[PDB]
């Protein structure tokens, strides 16, 4: 960012300060707020397993068998190839299920068995 | 130009492609109530618990809207069990779907018209947008399957397993569905394809010219922005406290008076979230009621030929093609419109033997000198025969009957 | 009646509502369904029935 | 000191007040041309007067 | 709080009127501009017009 | 404030249930009391009939549908030539098993012989794309000559 020589702070459209000029070094730092989000718990029924996978919504996994996804950071579930139907929804095309020696898996879901007519 | 004996019949038609746009989901959202009201303050959280369940009663509600927006998008688009595909060959009788079928070269496989639609439509205070369960890539794969099923197999993929048909015969069943005889297509097939392909052209230029056409979709995005911008600006309001800034009440006063200055800010920021959640719950119901209509048009319009007047565009409905948009769907309804009418004299019935004759499928007309029977929605005059007419009664019982020769095709054939 | 309260008028006043119902009714009687689909096509009312 | 609530309440009631003219327009204005009946009421015996 | 009550009531009411104007616009499209094969939609009986 | 909240949640809920009771009334009027041509409105398939059953605070429709369940590939043509004039199927489509031509109803394979009673005519074969050549049997020809 290039502030004018007398501007000391920089503001987002929401009137929230998003940059500042270091008063001992006339150059501008971005402020990015400290990372937060929902902690979501993914489970098959307790009539099936007491395994849980945890999704930390909209974090890079750095701030927390660990997967970066467009929904957030998914932990305790293993990424896989085979595209299944959705079982538990997760976001951004990802779903999770409990599958075979059985663990929670995470995958981009299949829409349906393809058919050139 | 009404009279007791005049009818106008169309001598030509125009295949027209109309655009109809519906919103289908909101921006999903969860707000952490406690962080919105009392962000980075345990001293404020200690007071927020005096109000009990309101904090969760609001999170549950916003969860209800967010979980529903993926039901709305599933109901509209996931109306198919199989990802139907077209062949690499494009022998659709002359019908040029290239502008609405996928472009495989782009990293999301949307159509050309879907890129026009995506181009025309556009914080850390507990506020968090959640991604949709279906990415615009998977929404675009469902609309491609619905469209490749429609083109290769007519309505049949909605009823059961897809049963292929030639597209020039599918359009003959369509034409038959609007009460127009199958030969009106096969004799005009290269005209009807050029009318159709011209109409698909006009739609691109209409979409390219302005953003106002997607106004329904843009308004849904605009209202979620206005209600988040308003929810955020209400953090800065005093509500009758000495300040809005929570750390400044937690330093310019001691606890016994800070508790009342904070209850001012909690009572205002809680009235601010109860207002936002109420506005959103009503708004979300306005979009559920639109997603249920888009689902209904996708079933009755795309997956079939609707007979419901003006439900599937102006004119007699032939077929329609679903295209995605950000938070919405677009239907391209193809409709037959009767274009160029001529007046004829007409009569309800005719006399040939004192018994009265009536048209099986159509109406009696005369050019002035000769009487004919023609299909009701297109001028194509048959000479009047015992093959084209049925009988009842006698010529005294009907008001407005006229006399004319009926050809019996069996007479020459018996004499020969 | 003065505490900010106002009733804005409708955009279509009831004469203009009644011209549309006249047009819809006159179209229905003199041309069957054909005025809904395209340019209207006259038919004798007993043939429409 | 209550901030936006006033502006928001005026907007919400404006949003309703505009919508009442969308409703009336979409019900009645389903017709491009104002069709009219002839003076000769020969409707096959049906009396729409 | 007495305006946030009234505007909540009016937003909930206006969506119920919206839902009825959408029915009335659909009846005018399918029932008046056409003939409805949908049973009991356009009054009990076989619908003519 | 806890009542005005509950009563607001309830007024929005009752609007969500009113919108469903108006769908249930429509499904009962249109496809219990009738047969519905609307696609997927009353079950997947082509609609035959439905049977209303009650449930606590609701209704359950048992929609009975015709699902086409086996199929065969045929060759087909939009029309056929015979006397140079072009013949089209009255109800149905033309099909061939690979050696003979038939006319059959579109939604179920039951073939008929091609006849001047199962077809109608317009124009000539120079106007129509994809037309084929086959006999059309006129049931009058034997009935005159015998
Ligand atoms: C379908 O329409 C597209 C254009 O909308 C055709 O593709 C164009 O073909 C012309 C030659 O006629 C080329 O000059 C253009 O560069 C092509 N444009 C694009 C974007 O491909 C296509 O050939 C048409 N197909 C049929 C069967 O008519
Ligand atoms: C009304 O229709 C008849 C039948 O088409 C017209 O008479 C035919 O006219 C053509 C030329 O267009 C001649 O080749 C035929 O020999 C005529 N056939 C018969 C059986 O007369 C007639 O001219 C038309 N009348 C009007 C008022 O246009
Ligand atoms: C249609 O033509 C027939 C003739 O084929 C008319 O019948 C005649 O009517 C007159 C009285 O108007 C009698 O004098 C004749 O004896 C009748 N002849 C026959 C064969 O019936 C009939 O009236 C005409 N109808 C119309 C509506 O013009
Ligand atoms: C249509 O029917 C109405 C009756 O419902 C007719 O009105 C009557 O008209 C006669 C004269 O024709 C008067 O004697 C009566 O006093 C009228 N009654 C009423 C209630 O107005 C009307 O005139 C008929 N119109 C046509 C064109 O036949
Ligand atoms: C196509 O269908 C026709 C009619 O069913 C078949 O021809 C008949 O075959 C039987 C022997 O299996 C003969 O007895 C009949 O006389 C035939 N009828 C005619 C009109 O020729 C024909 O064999 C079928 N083709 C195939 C490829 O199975
Ligand atoms: C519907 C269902 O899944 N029921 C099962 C039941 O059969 C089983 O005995 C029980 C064990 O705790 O868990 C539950
Ligand atoms: C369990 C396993 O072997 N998974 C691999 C996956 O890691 C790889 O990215 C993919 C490439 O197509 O093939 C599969
Ligand atoms: C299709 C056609 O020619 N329609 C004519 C119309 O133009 C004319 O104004 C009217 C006069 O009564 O007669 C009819
Ligand atoms: C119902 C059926 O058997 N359809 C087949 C199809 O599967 C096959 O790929 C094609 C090959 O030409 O012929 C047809
Ligand atoms: C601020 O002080 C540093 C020394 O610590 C000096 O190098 C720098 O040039 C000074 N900047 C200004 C704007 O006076
Ligand atoms: C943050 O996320 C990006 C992917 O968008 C990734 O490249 C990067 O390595 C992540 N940061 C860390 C420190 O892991
Ligand atoms: C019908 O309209 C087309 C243009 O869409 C025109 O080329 C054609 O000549 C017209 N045909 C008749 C029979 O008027
Ligand atoms: C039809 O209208 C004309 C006047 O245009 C009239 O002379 C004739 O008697 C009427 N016929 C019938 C059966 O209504
Ligand atoms: C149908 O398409 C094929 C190409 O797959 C072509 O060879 C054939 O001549 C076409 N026939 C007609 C009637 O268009």
């Amino acid at each position: 960012k290039k502030f004018l020589p007398f501007q000391q702070f920089g503001r987002d459209i929401a009137d929230t300060t998003d940059a500042v000029r270091d008063p001992q070094t006339l150059e501008i730092l971005d402020i990015t707020p400290c990372s937060f989000g929902g902690v979501s718990v993914i489970t098959p029924g307790t009539n099936t397993s007491n395994q849980v996978a945890v999704l930390y919504q909209d974090v890079n996994c750095t701030e927390v068998n660990v997967f970066q996804t467009r929904a957030g950071c998914l932990i305790g579930a293993e990424h896989v190839n085979n595209s299944y139907e959705c079982d538990i929804p997760i976001g951004a095309g990802i779903c999770a299920s409990y599958q075979t020696s059985q663990s929670i898996i995470a995958y981009t879901m299949s829409l349906g068995a393809e058919n050139s007519v | 130009a009404y009279s007791n004996n005049s009818i106008a019949i169309p001598t030509n038609f125009t295949i027209s492609v109309t655009t109809e746009i519906l919103p289908v989901s909101m921006t999903k959202t969860s707000v952490d109530c406690t962080m919105y009201i009392c962000g980075d303050s345990t001293e404020c959280s200690n007071l927020l618990l005096q109000y009990g369940s309101f904090c969760t009663q609001l999170n549950r509600a916003l969860t209800g809207i967010a979980v529903e927006q993926d039901k709305n998008t599933q109901e509209v688009f996931a109306q198919v069990k199989q990802i139907y595909k077209t062949p690499p060959i494009k022998d659709f009788g002359g019908f040029n779907f290239s502008q609405i079928l996928p472009d495989p070269s782009k990293p999301s496989k949307r159509s050309f018209i879907e890129d026009l639609l995506f181009n025309k439509v556009t914080k850390f205070n507990g506020l968090t947008v959640l991604p949709p369960l279906l990415t615009d890539e998977m929404i675009a794969q469902y609309t491609s399957a619905l469209l490749a099923g429609t083109i290769t197999s007519g309505w049949t993929f909605g009823a059961g397993a897809a049963l292929q048909i030639p597209f020039a015969m599918q359009m003959a069943y369509r034409f038959n569905g609007i009460g127009v005889t199958q030969n009106v297509l096969y004799e005009n097939q290269k005209l009807i394809a050029n009318q159709f392909n011209s109409a698909i052209g006009k739609i691109q230029d209409s979409l390219s010219s302005t953003a106002s056409a997607l106004g329904k979709l843009q308004d849904v995005v605009n209202q979620n922005a206005q209600a988040l911008n308003t929810l955020v600006k209400q953090l800065s309001s005093n509500f009758g406290a000495i300040s809005s800034v929570l750390n400044d009440i937690l330093s310019r006063l001691d606890p016994p008076e800070a508790e009342v200055q904070i209850d001012r800010l909690i009572t205002g920021r809680l009235q601010s979230l109860q207002t936002y959640v109420t506005q959103q719950l009503i708004r979300a119901a306005e979009i559920r009621a639109s997603a249920n209509l888009a689902a209904t048009k996708m079933s009755e319009c795309v997956l079939g030929q609707s007979k419901r007047v003006d439900f599937c565009g102006k004119g007699y409905h032939l077929m329609s093609f679903p295209q995605s948009a950000p938070h919405g769907v677009v239907f391209l309804h193809v409709t037959y419109v009767p274009a160029q009418e001529k007046n004829f004299t007409t009569a309800p019935a005719i006399c040939h033997d004192g018994k009265a004759h009536f048209p099986r499928e159509g109406v009696f007309v005369s050019n002035g000198t000769h009487w004919f029977v023609t299909q009701r929605n297109f001028y194509e005059p048959q000479i009047i025969t015992t093959d084209n007419t049925f009988v009842s009664g006698n010529c005294d019982v009907v008001i407005g009957i006229v006399n004319n020769t009926v050809y019996d095709p069996l007479q020459p054939e018996l004499d020969s």
